[PDB]
């Protein structure tokens, strides 16, 4: 009960319209909250590539290019899944 | 605030009640207790076979096995588990510095008994056997030896409580932290007086 | 004769100068007190030490190439080829009292500088330290990172123990002759010749005592001064705006804390300096070009370097009758990572929008994506140390060095955006942790509803009640919210008598009234100043 | 002695030959041939413990004895009956030499243990990482006598120092750096590892580091 | 500016070293080049001995 | 200037043969801070000149402080406002002029080698007490003591110029 209340007049702000609501994150104008999500679709599936471009190289050990084509497939079905839910809305 | 709408006596609780109620932390403590009764059970059962296989004269040539400074750090531990027994009828009637002093020298001479072990096992691996020279000395450092992990949790128990019992007010609730680590340690050593009967005396 | 002559002094020191106008601006200047705010200090506190013992380790050591036999107390390197360098090195380690000792813990004290340096850029990174005012402070502080950096590599390599020997034969020769256009260039530039040119070691001498040290100082310099005079951020909290500094003033409790804050740094340094080893150059060598260790690791501030050496995989170029080498591929990297150190306020004033005078911090789970990108970076530098004790790490943790650097060079590629998913979404359940601690109270033991069997588990609110089961919700003001009742004045008076006695109960009472009339008086002072900046 | 011939073949046809074909050959892809590997091999070998094995993995590991020294000179006399090499060398008392193998300089033994396999250990004989899974072992834990029976038959991934590669001079020069490097105390705190610096940074953030943002956090309060 | 640097900037394909097709830069050159035609290079081990052969 | 003659200095006191271009001095033992100062003057292109105009601005500095001391005293610019201004300029020529004779004892030239020899060897020995200890303090050993063109190389790049 030994406690004060707090107030804090920011300077809030894109100015408080476009990204993400403050009901999707809790505290949406007290700070940077959204990435666009291109970003980071193009990012996992250019992680991915990169992954893929990594059997180039000196080369021996097979064993490995399953690690690769392994981690490679599941970040392109997490970025294809994840973008087949935003293009029908979230959608099974 | 307006008042409070947790009006108790401290943001801790005893563990449920104890007037018409079991103590909980208490019947956790016993439980566990009777778990570590059972791991006591797996070192003495590595004990009880490799002394039935060593015939003769069994306990090995260089085991010089000293009692005359294995009994009197027995003696002190047991007189402790008496000073901690004093500590928790201090906890009852509810006064920190009753807990706080007979608990501050139960510690001291569980430190003392800690270090006799410790003086016990340098001189009973300078002149004698190691972990891998035999197999007495071998089972004798491990049944006590983890014996003396325990005992050196428990003191890490005091020493933490007893911050514990600097940091806030003497609740209820700590009088069960205060008797669970008081038998807690009264466990450790009565298994202490099951080693020391099993060791030494009984062999 | 003492507060006399204090006095007559200081009428003297009032007459010759002004001082006094310039001097109460100073000692009335509020710092605020979070822990936080500390952790940049120990940047400074330790480098003054990286000069007290520096200064010492200059006017014993001899920097050659000058090829002698040692001749010495060392029995394990008599008769053994040695550069001179190394030779008084050795002579700092073993003939000087108390040589060894000053010498590890300067390198100890340069442990704690280039890893402070780190800790402080996080904590002025995920506070949000650096966007509009203070951005030029980010860009010098980062800046002085860099200066950090190179400057403790030609340290540790300036005795060339072949630990470190081969530490300039990987990075500083083998990247900078793995340079396109003009890296060969720079290469003999740098040295004068070749890799073991006679020249080098003088060179890093002279760079590493005063010229990158000079930078270093002044930078700090000018960089204190932003700090100094463009007043100091702070948490936001109870009545703290955006145009006031609340805290502690200078003069009578930062001074203090702040002196006895670099003392007991001196003692963290000093314990650890003579307590544990470090750079055991006697156990290694003299640096002979055809000797390595297996380690062959560098400090950890440059350990992300030549990892990134040890994790990219061997992508050359050749054009019409040329090569791109490996160490080209790092040098764009090391030139990358450093274009987005120096360059973010920039960065993120250009994605998100913040042209605003920000002063208030930002809690790191206010900033969700802020705080996750700090994270793709912080872990993508803890797998890139991770995996430059590569060697290590299979040694003793018992994995294929193959294995360990295939699981680096997947993990720095995959790693990021792990830790990134956990970052941001950690980052936004601490905030929907603390906003449910407003529209609920704070967490308590449970009772039961009497006439029916409930549980409920008697929450604490902390703003005003209505008249039933939940109060009048409180809105966030990026403060940190106490959500153990634990943290609130609850059960928080012990004994007062000592740790093994009690004082008598007239003085217990005297002193938990007037303690809790204190905090009381505390909070009413603080509040009565939020009601005035709002009112 | 033959009947110490016979004791080697009695304990050689109990433990091993289901990998050494019991011809002292090799079992193809189960275990390599055995023969002019010689005594001081099979010391080496077994004296540490490391080959009575039980996998064929990346590196078999050290590992205690699976037989004494009364045995020892058995199996490797043995071996050496059936093949001939290398042997142990051996005292005033027929014994295995382990103290008169330390040489009079260690200065020599240091650069010459430090230029001619330190790239493998490390600088005080410490481990090493090797390339698929195996890897340098410790040497602190190593009799001298294994010691110049390591470099004199290399076991697993290591060259085999010669006779002739390496004088008995300069082994003897190195088994007493290596027994004077890994027995003598770090001079100076505790010794963080051999290998420097990736242990100085652990050890300076949890020791040092850890303690000196507690200390921050003791002094300045937070809000 | 250029008096600053112009001390530093070596060519390092100034030919230095004597080589048996001339004087060949450092790169190209190790101790193992021949001097003047086909001599003897002995693949001699280092003995870490303090000084004496 | 000074910077720049950092970056080609070495000092030492072991002893190489020259082996470079200066013919009066080929295979005469030197020590290898007079080497690299011959380095300096003849190998780096426009290093003697850097090096000169290195001394003659130092000349210039402990010239132009004595000026300016004649300047400051006879128009009596150090009474009461500006005495403490007196002593840290005063301070700060005693710091320069001990610099500088660090400053050109630092290639062991034999001119100033001399210089080092009667000035910072015979007066040192020649205090009554302490004489021969702040001697061997400052040496480490006898007059070409191995550890002396460093410390004065430590002593003259930072230690008295970060003073001054
Ligand atoms: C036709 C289409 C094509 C075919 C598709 C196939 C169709 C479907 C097939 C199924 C796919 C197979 C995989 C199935 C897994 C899905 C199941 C699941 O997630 O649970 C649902 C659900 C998640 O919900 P959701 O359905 O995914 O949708 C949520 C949002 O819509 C989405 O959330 P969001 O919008 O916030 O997205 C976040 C994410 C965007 O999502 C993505 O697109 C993925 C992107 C990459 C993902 C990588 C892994 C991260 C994912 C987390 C994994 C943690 C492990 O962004 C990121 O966090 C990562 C950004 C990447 C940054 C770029 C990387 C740069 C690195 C640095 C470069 C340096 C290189 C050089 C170095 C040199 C230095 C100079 O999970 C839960 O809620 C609870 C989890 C319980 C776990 C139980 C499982 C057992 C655990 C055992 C322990
Ligand atoms: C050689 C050797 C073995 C290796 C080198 C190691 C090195 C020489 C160790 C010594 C370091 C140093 C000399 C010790 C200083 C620690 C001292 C200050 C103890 C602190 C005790 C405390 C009572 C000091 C009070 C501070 C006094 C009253 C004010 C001075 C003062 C200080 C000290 C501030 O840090 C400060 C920071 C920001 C604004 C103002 C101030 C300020 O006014
Ligand atoms: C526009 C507006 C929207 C502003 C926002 C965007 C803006 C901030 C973008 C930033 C710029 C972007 C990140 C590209 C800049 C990065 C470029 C490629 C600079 C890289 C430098 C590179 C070309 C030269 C290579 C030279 C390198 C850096 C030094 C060489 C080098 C030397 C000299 C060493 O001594 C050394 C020693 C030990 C290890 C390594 C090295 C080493 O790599
Ligand atoms: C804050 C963040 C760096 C954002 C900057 C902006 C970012 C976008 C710039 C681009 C960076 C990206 C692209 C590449 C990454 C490269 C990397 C950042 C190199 C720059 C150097 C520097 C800035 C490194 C980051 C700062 C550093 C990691 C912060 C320390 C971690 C935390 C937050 C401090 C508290 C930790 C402290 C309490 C000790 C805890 C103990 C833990 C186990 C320490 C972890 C640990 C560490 C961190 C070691 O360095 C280390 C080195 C050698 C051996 C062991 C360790 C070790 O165990
Ligand atoms: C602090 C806790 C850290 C916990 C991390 C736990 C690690 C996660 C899983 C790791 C799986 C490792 C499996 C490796 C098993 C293995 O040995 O496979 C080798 C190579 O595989 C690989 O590495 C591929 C696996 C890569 C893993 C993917 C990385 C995931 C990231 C997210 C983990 C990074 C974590 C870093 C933490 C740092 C801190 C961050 C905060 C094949 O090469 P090799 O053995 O040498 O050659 C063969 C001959 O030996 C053999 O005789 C012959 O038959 C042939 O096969 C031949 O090729
Ligand atoms: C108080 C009064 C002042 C007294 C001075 C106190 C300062 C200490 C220095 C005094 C001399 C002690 C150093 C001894 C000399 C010495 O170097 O210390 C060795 C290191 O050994 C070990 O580790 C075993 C030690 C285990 C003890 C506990 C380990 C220390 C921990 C706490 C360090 C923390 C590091 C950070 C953890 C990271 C966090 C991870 C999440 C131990 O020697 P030793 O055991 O006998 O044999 C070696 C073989 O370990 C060695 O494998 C063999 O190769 C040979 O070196 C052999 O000589
Ligand atoms: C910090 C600012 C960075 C700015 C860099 C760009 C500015 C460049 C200005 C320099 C122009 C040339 C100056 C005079 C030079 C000249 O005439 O160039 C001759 C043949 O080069 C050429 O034409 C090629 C010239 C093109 C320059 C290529 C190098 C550019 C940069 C990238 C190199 C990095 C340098 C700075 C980093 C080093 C860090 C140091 C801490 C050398 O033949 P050489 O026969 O070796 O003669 C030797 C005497 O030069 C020599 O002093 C003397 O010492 C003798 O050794 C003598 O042999
Ligand atoms: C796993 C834990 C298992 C059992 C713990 C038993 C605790 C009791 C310790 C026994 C004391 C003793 O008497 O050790 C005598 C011999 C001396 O022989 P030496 O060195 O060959 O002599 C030289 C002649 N030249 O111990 C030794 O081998 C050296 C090692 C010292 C004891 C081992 C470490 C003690 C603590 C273990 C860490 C617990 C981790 C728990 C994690 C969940
Ligand atoms: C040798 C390196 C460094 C030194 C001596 C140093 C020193 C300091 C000190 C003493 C403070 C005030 C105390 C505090 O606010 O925590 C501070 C704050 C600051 N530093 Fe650092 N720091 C260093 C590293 C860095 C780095 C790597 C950056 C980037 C940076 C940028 C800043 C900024 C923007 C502030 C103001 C933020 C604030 O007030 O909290 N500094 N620095
Ligand atoms: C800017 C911060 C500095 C850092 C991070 C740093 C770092 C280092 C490191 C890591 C070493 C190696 C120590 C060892 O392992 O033996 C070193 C050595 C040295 N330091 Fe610094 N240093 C700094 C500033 C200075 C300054 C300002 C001076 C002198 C005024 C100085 C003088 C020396 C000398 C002469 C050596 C070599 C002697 C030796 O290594 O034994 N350092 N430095
Ligand atoms: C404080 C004012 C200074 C004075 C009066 C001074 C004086 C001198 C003098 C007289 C020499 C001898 C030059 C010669 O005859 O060759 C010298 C050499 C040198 N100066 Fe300074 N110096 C000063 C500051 C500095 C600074 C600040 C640095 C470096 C950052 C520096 C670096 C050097 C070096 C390395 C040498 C020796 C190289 C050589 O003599 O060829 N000096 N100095």
């Amino acid at each position: 009960m030994s406690s004060t209340q707090d107030r804090s007049q920011l300077d809030p702000e894109v100015e408080r319209h476009t990204g993400v609501d403050v009901e999707d994150v809790p505290s949406a104008e007290w700070g940077w909250s959204h990435m666009p999500i291109g970003v980071m679709h193009i990012g996992g599936l250019l992680s991915a590539a990169f992954l893929l471009v990594m059997m180039r190289g000196n080369h021996v050990g097979h064993v490995e290019d399953w690690f690769l084509i392994g981690f490679a497939a599941v970040i392109v079905a997490l970025v294809g899944r994840n973008w087949w839910l935003r293009r029908r809305g979230w959608i099974r | 605030m307006t008042s409070a709408v947790g009006t108790s006596g401290t943001a801790i609780t005893s563990r449920v009640h104890s007037l018409n109620r079991p103590n909980m932390v208490s019947v956790g403590t016993i439980v566990w207790l009777s778990s570590e009764l059972m791991f006591f059970a797996g070192l003495f059962a590595m004990y009880f076979t490799a002394r039935a296989q060593a015939g003769g004269a069994w306990p090995p040539e260089p085991t010089e096995l000293n009692l005359a400074l294995a009994v009197p750090v027995t003696l002190v531990l047991i007189a402790s588990s008496f000073t901690c027994q004093m500590g928790v009828f201090a906890a009852e009637r509810g006064d920190v510095f009753g807990l706080r002093r007979w608990y501050v020298i139960t510690f001291l001479m569980g430190l003392f008994f800690v270090l006799g072990q410790g003086y016990e096992y340098i001189h009973l691996v300078e002149h004698g056997t190691t972990i891998p020279g035999s197999a007495y000395g071998s089972v004798f450092y491990l049944a006590t030896g983890f014996h003396g992990l325990h005992v050196i949790g428990g003191l890490v128990a005091f020493v933490l409580l007893l911050a514990r019992t600097k940091m806030s007010k003497f609740t209820p609730a700590q009088a069960t932290a205060a008797i669970v680590v008081s038998y807690y340690w009264h466990f450790v050593d009565i298994v202490w007086i099951a080693l020391f009967a099993t060791i030494y005396f009984v062999r | 004769d003492f507060a006399k002559l204090a006095a007559a002094q200081g009428d003297a020191i009032d007459s010759r100068y002004h001082p006094s106008a310039a001097v109460r601006r100073q000692l009335n200047k509020v710092f605020p007190t979070h822990w936080s705010f500390l952790l940049g200090e120990i940047a400074l506190y330790s480098f003054i030490i990286l000069l007290l013992t520096g200064v010492w380790l200059t006017l014993f050591f001899d920097p050659s190439m000058a090829h002698v036999t040692y001749d010495g107390v060392y029995q394990p390197l008599r008769g053994v080829q040695m550069s001179r360098a190394y030779e008084t090195a050795l002579d700092i380690s073993f003939e000087v009292r108390g040589g060894l000792f000053v010498r590890q813990v300067h390198h100890w004290a340069a442990l704690m500088f280039a890893a402070s340096i780190m800790v402080h850029l996080a904590r002025i990174f995920f506070t949000g330290a650096f966007r509009r005012p203070r951005e030029a402070n980010w860009v010098i502080g980062s800046l002085l990172l860099i200066l950090a950096m190179f400057e403790g590599f030609f340290g540790y390599s300036l005795p060339d123990d072949l630990l470190s020997g081969t530490g300039i034969r990987a990075a500083l020769s083998g990247i900078t002759m793995g340079i396109p256009v003009i890296g060969t260039w720079m290469h003999w530039a740098l040295f004068g010749g070749d890799f073991p040119g006679e020249i080098l070691i003088p060179r890093l001498y002279a760079l590493h005592i005063l010229l990158i040290p000079g930078i270093i100082l002044a930078l700090i310099g000018a960089h204190l001064a932003l700090v100094w005079f463009q007043k100091h951020t702070q948490f936001p909290g109870p009545g703290r705006t955006e145009t006031n500094v609340v805290g502690v003033r200078v003069m009578p409790v930062f001074a203090v804390k702040s002196g006895a804050f670099f003392a007991m740094i001196t003692g963290v340094l000093g314990l650890m300096g003579g307590l544990l080893t470090i750079n055991p150059i006697w156990n290694l060598g003299p640096y002979k070009p055809s000797q390595v260790s297996a380690g062959s690791q560098p400090d950890f501030y440059m350990m992300w370097t030549d990892g990134l050496i040890r994790l990219w995989p061997a992508w050359e170029f050749y054009p019409f009758g040329h090569t791109i080498p490996q160490g080209v591929w790092v040098a764009v990297g090391m030139g990358l990572v450093f274009a987005l150190l120096i360059a973010y306020p920039f960065i993120e004033k250009k994605v998100t929008g913040d042209d605003a005078h920000h002063n208030l911090l930002q809690r790191p789970r206010d900033v969700p994506v802020r705080t996750a990108i700090g994270s793709m970076a912080i872990a993508l530098y803890l797998l890139l140390t991770f995996a430059c004790m590569n060697d290590i790490i299979a040694l003793k943790f018992h994995i294929s060095l193959n294995a360990t650097t295939w699981i680096g060079r997947i993990g720095m590629v995959v790693l990021p955006a792990i830790v990134y998913f956990v970052a941001y979404r950690w980052a936004i359940s601490l905030q929907r942790s603390d906003r449910e601690v407003l529209e609920h109270g704070v967490e308590t033991g449970i009772i039961k509803r009497l006439p029916h069997g409930a549980y409920v588990e008697l929450h604490q609110p902390l703003g005003p009640v209505d008249e039933h089961g939940h109060p009048i919700p409180l809105e966030y003001a990026g403060a940190p919210l106490p959500k153990r009742m634990n943290k609130l004045g609850s059960g928080g008076a012990p004994g007062t008598g000592s740790f093994l006695f009690p004082d008598p109960a007239v003085e217990h009472e005297a002193l938990t009234e007037a303690a809790h009339a204190s905090e009381h008086k505390s909070l009413t002072a603080l509040k009565e100043h939020q009601d005035r900046i709002h009112g | 002695q033959s009947a110490l011939l016979r004791t080697g073949k009695q304990l050689f046809e109990t433990s091993c030959v289901s990998c050494h074909g019991a011809n002292l050959q090799g079992v193809p892809d189960r275990g390599p041939s055995l023969i002019g590997t010689g005594e001081a091999a099979v010391y080496f070998q077994v004296s540490t413990g490391r080959m009575p094995a039980m996998r064929g993995e990346a590196q078999a590991p050290s590992k205690p004895p699976h037989f004494d020294e009364s045995q020892i000179d058995a199996l490797g006399a043995y071996v050496q009956a059936n093949g001939g090499g290398p042997t142990v060398p051996r005292d005033d008392h027929g014994a295995v030499a382990q103290e008169s193998l330390i040489g009079g300089d260690v200065a020599r033994g240091g650069d010459l243990f430090r230029l001619n396999c330190a790239s493998c250990h490390n600088f005080t004989g410490k481990g090493g990482a090797l390339s698929s899974g195996k890897y340098a072992p410790d040497l602190g834990d190593a009799n001298p006598a294994q010691i110049y029976t390591a470099m004199l038959t290399g076991p697993q991934n290591m060259p085999k120092f010669s006779d002739r590669q390496l004088t008995p001079d300069e082994k003897r020069d190195i088994v007493a750096y290596v027994r004077e490097s890994a027995e003598t105390p770090s001079y100076g705190g505790y010794g963080l590892g051999g290998f420097g610096p990736a242990p100085e940074g652990m050890a300076m953030w949890i020791i040092g580091m850890v303690a000196a943002i507690g200390v921050a956090m003791w002094i300045g309060s937070r809000a | 500016l250029v008096a600053f640097i112009g001390g530093l900037i070596k060519n390092p394909w100034k030919p230095v070293v004597p080589t048996a097709e001339g004087k060949k830069a450092v790169l190209w050159t190790s101790g193992w080049t021949p001097r003047f035609k086909g001599e003897t290079i002995y693949l001699a081990r280092a003995t870490g001995r303090p000084g004496e052969s």
